[PDB]
Protein backbone atom coordinates (compact mmCIF):
# COMPACT_ATOMS: atom_id res chain seq x y z
CA UNK A 1 0.00 0.00 0.00
CA UNK A 2 3.07 2.21 0.40
CA UNK A 3 3.95 1.88 -3.31
CA UNK A 4 1.60 4.76 -4.20
CA UNK A 5 3.18 7.01 -1.55
CA UNK A 6 6.68 6.08 -2.74
CA UNK A 7 5.67 6.84 -6.34
CA UNK A 8 4.21 10.20 -5.26
CA UNK A 9 7.44 11.11 -3.45
CA UNK A 10 9.46 10.02 -6.49
CA UNK A 11 7.27 12.14 -8.79
CA UNK A 12 7.69 15.15 -6.48
CA UNK A 13 11.47 14.76 -6.54
CA UNK A 14 11.26 14.32 -10.33
CA UNK A 15 9.26 17.47 -11.10
CA UNK A 16 11.26 19.48 -8.54
CA UNK A 17 13.48 20.44 -11.50
CA UNK A 18 10.57 21.80 -13.53
CA UNK A 19 9.34 23.50 -10.35
CA UNK A 20 12.69 25.30 -10.07
CA UNK A 21 12.71 26.26 -13.77
CA UNK A 22 9.12 27.55 -13.74
CA UNK A 23 9.92 29.22 -10.43
CA UNK A 24 12.74 31.37 -11.78
CA UNK B 1 -20.20 35.84 -27.02
CA UNK B 2 -18.11 32.74 -26.31
CA UNK B 3 -19.90 32.16 -23.00
CA UNK B 4 -23.36 32.92 -24.41
CA UNK B 5 -23.60 32.09 -28.13
CA UNK B 6 -21.46 28.94 -28.35
CA UNK B 7 -21.19 28.49 -24.54
CA UNK B 8 -17.53 27.63 -25.26
CA UNK B 9 -15.96 29.36 -22.31
CA UNK B 10 -19.22 28.82 -20.44
CA UNK B 11 -18.42 25.16 -19.94
CA UNK B 12 -14.70 25.88 -20.16
CA UNK B 13 -15.13 28.52 -17.43
CA UNK B 14 -16.97 26.16 -15.11
CA UNK B 15 -14.32 23.54 -15.93
CA UNK B 16 -11.41 25.90 -15.21
CA UNK B 17 -13.06 27.15 -12.02
CA UNK B 18 -13.40 23.52 -10.94
CA UNK B 19 -9.79 22.87 -11.98
CA UNK B 20 -8.37 25.85 -10.07
CA UNK B 21 -10.47 24.97 -7.01
CA UNK B 22 -9.17 21.40 -7.36
CA UNK B 23 -5.60 22.74 -7.56
CA UNK B 24 -5.90 24.84 -4.40
CA UNK B 25 -8.04 22.45 -2.34
CA UNK B 26 -6.06 19.36 -3.35
CA UNK B 27 -2.74 21.08 -2.63
CA UNK B 28 -4.07 21.94 0.84
CA UNK B 29 -5.45 18.41 1.27
CA UNK B 30 -2.18 16.84 0.10
CA UNK B 31 -0.31 18.98 2.63
CA UNK B 32 -2.72 17.90 5.38
CA UNK B 33 -2.49 14.22 4.39
CA UNK B 34 1.31 14.38 4.22
CA UNK B 35 1.31 15.93 7.71
CA UNK B 36 -0.96 13.10 8.89
CA UNK B 37 1.35 10.54 7.25
CA UNK B 38 4.32 12.10 9.06
CA UNK B 39 2.28 11.87 12.27
CA UNK B 40 1.47 8.26 11.35
CA UNK B 41 5.09 7.45 10.44
CA UNK B 42 -9.45 1.91 8.42
CA UNK B 43 -7.19 4.95 8.10
CA UNK B 44 -4.78 3.21 5.71
CA UNK B 45 -7.51 2.13 3.28
CA UNK B 46 -9.11 5.60 3.31
CA UNK B 47 -5.75 7.30 2.72
CA UNK B 48 -4.90 4.92 -0.14
CA UNK B 49 -8.32 5.43 -1.76
CA UNK B 50 -8.00 9.22 -1.48
CA UNK B 51 -4.49 9.05 -2.96
CA UNK B 52 -5.74 6.91 -5.86
CA UNK B 53 -8.60 9.33 -6.53
CA UNK B 54 -6.11 12.21 -6.41
CA UNK B 55 -3.69 10.69 -8.91
CA UNK B 56 -6.49 9.58 -11.25
CA UNK B 57 -8.00 13.08 -11.23
CA UNK B 58 -4.57 14.69 -11.73
CA UNK B 59 -3.81 12.32 -14.63
CA UNK B 60 -7.16 13.13 -16.26
CA UNK B 61 -6.65 16.87 -15.83
CA UNK B 62 -3.11 16.65 -17.23
CA UNK B 63 -4.45 14.77 -20.26
CA UNK B 64 -7.05 17.56 -20.53
CA UNK B 65 -4.21 20.04 -21.25
CA UNK B 66 -4.26 19.16 -24.97
CA UNK B 67 -7.73 20.73 -25.33
CA UNK B 68 -6.33 24.20 -24.58
CA UNK B 69 -4.97 24.66 -28.15
CA UNK B 70 -8.48 23.82 -29.37
CA UNK B 71 -9.88 26.38 -26.91
CA UNK B 72 -7.45 29.02 -28.20
CA UNK B 73 -8.36 28.15 -31.81
CA UNK B 74 -12.07 28.53 -31.03
CA UNK B 75 -11.38 31.83 -29.25
CA UNK B 76 -9.37 33.30 -32.13
CA UNK B 77 -12.02 32.10 -34.60
CA UNK B 78 -14.34 34.81 -33.19
CA UNK B 79 -12.11 37.85 -33.64
CA UNK B 80 -13.46 39.28 -36.90
CA UNK B 81 -16.65 40.03 -34.95
CA UNK B 82 -14.45 41.84 -32.44
CA UNK B 83 -12.84 44.01 -35.11
CA UNK B 84 -16.28 44.74 -36.57
CA UNK B 85 -17.57 45.78 -33.14
CA UNK B 86 -14.53 48.03 -32.67
CA UNK B 87 -15.42 49.67 -35.99
CA UNK B 88 -19.05 50.03 -34.87
CA UNK B 89 -18.09 51.58 -31.52
CA UNK B 90 -15.68 53.95 -33.26
CA UNK B 91 -18.48 55.05 -35.59
CA UNK B 92 -20.76 55.55 -32.56
CA UNK B 93 -18.07 57.60 -30.82
CA UNK B 94 -17.37 59.73 -33.89
CA UNK B 95 -21.04 60.50 -34.49
CA UNK B 96 -20.78 61.97 -31.01
CA UNK B 97 -18.66 64.71 -32.61
CA UNK B 98 -20.77 65.93 -35.56
CA UNK B 99 -23.33 67.17 -33.02
CA UNK B 100 -23.38 67.88 -29.29
CA UNK B 101 -26.43 65.70 -28.53
CA UNK B 102 -25.53 62.32 -30.09
CA UNK B 103 -23.21 60.92 -27.44
CA UNK B 104 -22.65 57.24 -26.77
CA UNK B 105 -21.83 55.24 -23.63
CA UNK B 106 -20.14 51.84 -23.46
CA UNK B 107 -22.90 50.42 -21.24
CA UNK B 108 -25.52 50.90 -23.96
CA UNK B 109 -23.34 48.94 -26.40
CA UNK B 110 -22.89 46.19 -23.81
CA UNK B 111 -26.66 46.07 -23.28
CA UNK B 112 -27.41 45.80 -27.01
CA UNK B 113 -24.67 43.21 -27.51
CA UNK B 114 -26.26 41.12 -24.76
CA UNK B 115 -29.76 41.65 -26.17
CA UNK B 116 -28.75 40.58 -29.70
CA UNK B 117 -28.78 36.94 -28.54
CA UNK B 118 -30.61 37.24 -25.22
CA UNK B 119 -33.80 36.64 -27.22
CA UNK B 120 -21.96 30.08 -41.28
CA UNK B 121 -22.47 30.74 -37.57
CA UNK B 122 -20.01 33.66 -37.61
CA UNK B 123 -21.82 35.28 -40.55
CA UNK B 124 -25.18 34.80 -38.83
CA UNK B 125 -24.07 36.30 -35.52
CA UNK B 126 -22.41 39.17 -37.42
CA UNK B 127 -25.65 39.85 -39.31
CA UNK B 128 -27.54 39.71 -36.00
CA UNK B 129 -25.11 42.19 -34.43
CA UNK B 130 -25.42 44.68 -37.30
CA UNK B 131 -29.21 44.34 -37.45
CA UNK B 132 -29.70 44.73 -33.70
CA UNK B 133 -27.32 47.67 -33.31
CA UNK B 134 -29.01 49.47 -36.21
CA UNK B 135 -32.45 48.72 -34.75
CA UNK B 136 -31.47 49.99 -31.30
CA UNK B 137 -29.57 53.08 -32.53
CA UNK B 138 -31.81 54.29 -35.37
CA UNK B 139 -34.12 56.00 -32.85
CA UNK B 140 -31.49 58.41 -31.46
CA UNK B 141 -30.60 59.91 -34.87
CA UNK B 142 -32.59 62.24 -37.10
CA UNK B 143 -33.38 61.48 -40.74
CA UNK B 144 -30.08 62.61 -42.26
CA UNK B 145 -27.92 60.95 -39.60
CA UNK B 146 -30.08 57.80 -39.57
CA UNK B 147 -29.79 57.48 -43.35
CA UNK B 148 -26.02 58.02 -43.12
CA UNK B 149 -25.68 55.35 -40.42
CA UNK B 150 -27.78 52.88 -42.42
CA UNK B 151 -25.65 53.47 -45.52
CA UNK B 152 -22.44 52.97 -43.52
CA UNK B 153 -23.73 49.71 -42.04
CA UNK B 154 -24.72 48.47 -45.50
CA UNK B 155 -21.38 49.44 -47.04
CA UNK B 156 -19.38 47.89 -44.19
CA UNK B 157 -21.31 44.64 -44.61
CA UNK B 158 -20.90 44.62 -48.39
CA UNK B 159 -17.17 45.40 -48.16
CA UNK B 160 -16.32 42.90 -45.42
CA UNK B 161 -18.45 40.12 -46.98
CA UNK B 162 -18.45 40.62 -50.76
CA UNK B 163 -15.59 41.08 -53.23
CA UNK B 164 -13.54 44.10 -54.33
CA UNK B 165 -15.28 44.96 -57.61
CA UNK B 166 -18.60 45.47 -55.81
CA UNK B 167 -16.76 47.63 -53.27
CA UNK B 168 -15.28 49.79 -56.04
CA UNK B 169 -18.73 50.04 -57.66
CA UNK B 170 -20.25 51.25 -54.38
CA UNK B 171 -17.44 53.79 -53.89
CA UNK B 172 -17.80 55.21 -57.40
CA UNK B 173 -21.61 55.31 -57.11
CA UNK B 174 -21.21 57.26 -53.85
CA UNK B 175 -18.71 59.58 -55.53
CA UNK B 176 -21.08 60.22 -58.43
CA UNK B 177 -23.90 60.84 -55.93
CA UNK B 178 -21.64 63.34 -54.11
CA UNK B 179 -20.96 65.35 -57.31
CA UNK B 180 -17.22 64.92 -56.64
CA UNK B 181 -15.81 62.29 -59.02
CA UNK B 182 -16.92 62.52 -62.66
CA UNK B 183 -16.55 58.87 -63.61
CA UNK B 184 -19.25 56.53 -64.93
CA UNK B 185 -19.81 53.71 -62.40
CA UNK B 186 -19.38 50.09 -63.45
CA UNK B 187 -22.43 47.92 -62.78
CA UNK B 188 -22.20 44.26 -61.79
CA UNK B 189 -28.16 43.47 -61.80
CA UNK B 190 -31.04 45.72 -62.87
CA UNK B 191 -30.94 47.64 -59.57
CA UNK B 192 -27.65 49.34 -60.47
CA UNK B 193 -28.93 50.08 -63.98
CA UNK B 194 -32.12 51.49 -62.46
CA UNK B 195 -30.02 53.67 -60.12
CA UNK B 196 -27.98 54.92 -63.09
CA UNK B 197 -31.20 55.73 -64.95
CA UNK B 198 -32.57 57.52 -61.88
CA UNK B 199 -29.46 59.67 -61.44
CA UNK B 200 -29.77 60.30 -65.18
CA UNK B 201 -33.41 61.25 -64.50
CA UNK B 202 -32.30 63.31 -61.45
CA UNK B 203 -34.06 61.02 -58.96
CA UNK B 204 -32.08 60.25 -55.80
CA UNK B 205 -34.10 59.54 -52.65
CA UNK B 206 -36.08 56.72 -54.31
CA UNK B 207 -32.95 54.70 -55.07
CA UNK B 208 -31.33 55.66 -51.75
CA UNK B 209 -34.27 54.28 -49.78
CA UNK B 210 -34.31 51.31 -52.17
CA UNK B 211 -30.75 50.50 -51.07
CA UNK B 212 -31.68 51.18 -47.43
CA UNK B 213 -34.60 48.74 -47.62
CA UNK B 214 -32.23 46.32 -49.36
CA UNK B 215 -29.96 46.38 -46.31
CA UNK B 216 -32.44 46.35 -43.41
CA UNK B 217 -35.99 44.99 -43.48
CA UNK B 218 -37.34 45.90 -40.01
CA UNK B 219 -38.44 49.36 -38.87
CA UNK B 220 -38.52 50.63 -35.29
CA UNK B 221 -40.64 53.62 -34.30
CA UNK B 222 -40.82 55.34 -30.91
CA UNK B 223 -43.62 53.01 -29.78
CA UNK B 224 -41.45 49.99 -30.61
CA UNK B 225 -38.53 51.46 -28.66
CA UNK B 226 -40.61 52.30 -25.59
CA UNK B 227 -42.29 48.87 -25.79
CA UNK B 228 -39.07 46.81 -25.84
CA UNK B 229 -37.28 48.90 -23.23
CA UNK B 230 -35.64 48.20 -19.88
CA UNK B 231 -35.00 51.57 -18.23
CA UNK B 232 -37.87 53.71 -16.95
CA UNK B 233 -36.29 56.97 -18.20
CA UNK B 234 -36.80 58.26 -21.74
CA UNK B 235 -35.62 61.50 -23.36
CA UNK B 236 -37.39 62.98 -26.39
CA UNK B 237 -35.84 65.66 -28.59
CA UNK B 238 -36.87 67.45 -31.78
CA UNK B 239 -36.43 70.77 -33.57
CA UNK B 240 -38.19 73.98 -32.58
CA UNK B 241 -40.56 74.24 -35.56
CA UNK B 242 -41.83 70.68 -34.91
CA UNK B 243 -43.97 69.59 -31.96
CA UNK B 244 -44.13 66.07 -30.58
CA UNK B 245 -46.81 66.06 -27.89
CA UNK B 246 -49.63 64.75 -30.11
CA UNK B 247 -47.67 61.59 -30.95
CA UNK B 248 -47.35 60.83 -27.23
CA UNK B 249 -51.07 61.59 -26.84
CA UNK B 250 -51.85 59.04 -29.56
CA UNK B 251 -49.45 56.52 -28.00
CA UNK B 252 -51.04 56.94 -24.56
CA UNK B 253 -54.51 56.57 -26.10
CA UNK B 254 -53.38 53.37 -27.84
CA UNK B 255 -51.51 51.98 -24.81
CA UNK B 256 -54.20 53.10 -22.29
CA UNK B 257 -51.92 55.06 -19.97
CA UNK B 258 -52.61 58.27 -18.05
CA UNK B 259 -50.44 60.92 -19.71
CA UNK B 260 -50.05 64.11 -17.67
Amino acid sequence: SLTFEKERWLNTTKQFSKTSQELI
Amino acid sequence: TLTEENAEMQRKREDLIKLNTEYRLKLKNLEKRLLEELNNSELMVTLNNLKKEAMNIEKKLSESEEFFPQFDNLVEEYSIIGKHSVKIFSMLEKFGQFHWFYGISIGQFLSCFKRVFIKTRVDEILWLLYQEVYCQFSTALDKKFKMIMAMTMFCLYKFDIESEQYKEAVLTMIGVLSESSDGVPKLTNDDLRYLWDYVTTKSYISALNWFKNEFFVDEWNIADVVANSENNYFTMASERDVDGTFKLIELAKASKESLK
